């Protein structure tokens, strides 16, 4: 839709600071430094090259807008969340503790604050004592 | 300077509106407080609008608005981008 | 060959993690409000300084609109 | 009722318009706020929200002076009544209710303006309506919780 385009365009001019018409890692790197962040120059190149499709280490605005496109529902972006919590439970068992949750989601891979997870186990609404419907946890996000 | 030495008690009116120029100083106070009465009003639910961190109220400030739409554009531009590499970089610990 | 396993078991942890943790903060910047905003310090102070000094300027125009309404009445 | 997370909120917010950090606020330091903020005072604006908050008349205002300012009772009695007579000055009809259009105009129209969307928040926030009346002496009530 009309809106739509004009909101990727603005976002992509967000990155772009040179207006050259491409977002380099260096400039992505001072978008998410003046975030507060300090993110490697590996992560950096990953993050360009999951969007870049060209292969020319750059993003232009047709790749951008592919990237903002993508499916992150339905079907089966929904495993890889489902099947996400498959390594945390021990039980086989589709619950996980809200004790558990709570320290995978803080203490691993991009760490979290506890307001974050505070707000995860209360937007769940589900647990039964102390297990947590991670399934229904998918669901939610899914939607 | 001198004496009066009483008065005379005589009585008589030689000589001689004032309800037209105090009748325009009438309206003109009214229309005085058409402006000031609305303001009070205006003023006070500004003081109390300003309570709530929502409301529309704060989208009156137009550069910092379109500094929070850009803030949060950026950031939900970053998040996608992180969540695909963690997509791919994840089955790719999940391929044998 | 036990370890090969394990090892591949072992970075599939922080990979599994991160993609819900990815896949959250995607689901949480939906909502204008949340605490997912709040990790972003600068931006956040910034808010609260942008918010404390409207504050304090809407009362100080009120107390004149205050004085300015009672002087007009003053018959 | 001074509490101290009150407290350093009240010396933060003093901060923030004495960017000088010589303790005293200035016309001119309120107007850069202001001008930040998107708006143009008139130097008469400006020194007229000094003077409000202005007790000791050095036409600067010092940490107390804005304490006091931040501390005065904004509900009750005696600020509660005003904003009413200020509702009755359009209220041509007796009856303590306004029309939604005639608030709508006198909103938006007279003093400090204000935008459609704030005067529509007033009147949803308002959830009156006798066909197309307005309950002002309940408005007043909300405004001073
Ligand atoms: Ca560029
Ligand atoms: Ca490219
Ligand atoms: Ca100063
Ligand atoms: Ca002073
Ligand atoms: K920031
Ligand atoms: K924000
Ligand atoms: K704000
Ligand atoms: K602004």
């Amino acid at each position: 839709t009309e809106e739509q385009i004009a909101e990727f365009k603005e976002a992509f001019s967000l990155f772009d600071k040179d207006g050259d018409g491409t977002i380099t890692t260096k400039e992505l790197g001072t978008v998410m430094r003046s975030l507060g962040q300090n993110p490697t120059e590996a992560e950096l190149q990953d993050m360009i090259n999951e969007v870049d499709a060209d292969g020319n280490g750059t993003i232009d605005f047709p790749e951008f807008l592919t990237m903002m496109a993508r499916k992150m529902k339905d079907t089966d972006s929904e495993e890889e969340i489902r099947e996400a919590f498959r390594v945390f439970d021990k039980d086989g068992n589709g619950y996980i503790s809200a004790a558990e949750l709570r320290h995978v989601m803080t203490n691993l891979g991009e760490k979290l604050t506890d307001e974050e997870v505070d707000e995860m186990i209360r937007e769940a609404d589900i647990d039964g004592d102390g297990q947590v419907n991670y399934e229904e946890f998918v669901q939610m996000m899914t939607a | 300077h001198h004496h009066h030495h009483h008065g005379s008690d005589y009585d008589d009116i030689p000589t001689t509106s004032a309800l037209k120029v105090q009748q325009k100083q009438r309206q003109k106070h009214f229309n005085r407080q058409i402006p000031a009465a609305a303001s009070l009003i205006q003023t006070a639910w500004r003081c109390y609008a300003a309570e709530n961190p929502d409301s529309s109220t704060w989208k009156i400030y137009i550069e910092f608005s379109q500094l929070r739409e850009h803030h949060r554009a950026t950031i939900k531009v970053i998040r996608r981008m992180q969540y695909f590499v963690a997509k791919k970089k994840f089955q790719q610990a999940r391929k044998p």
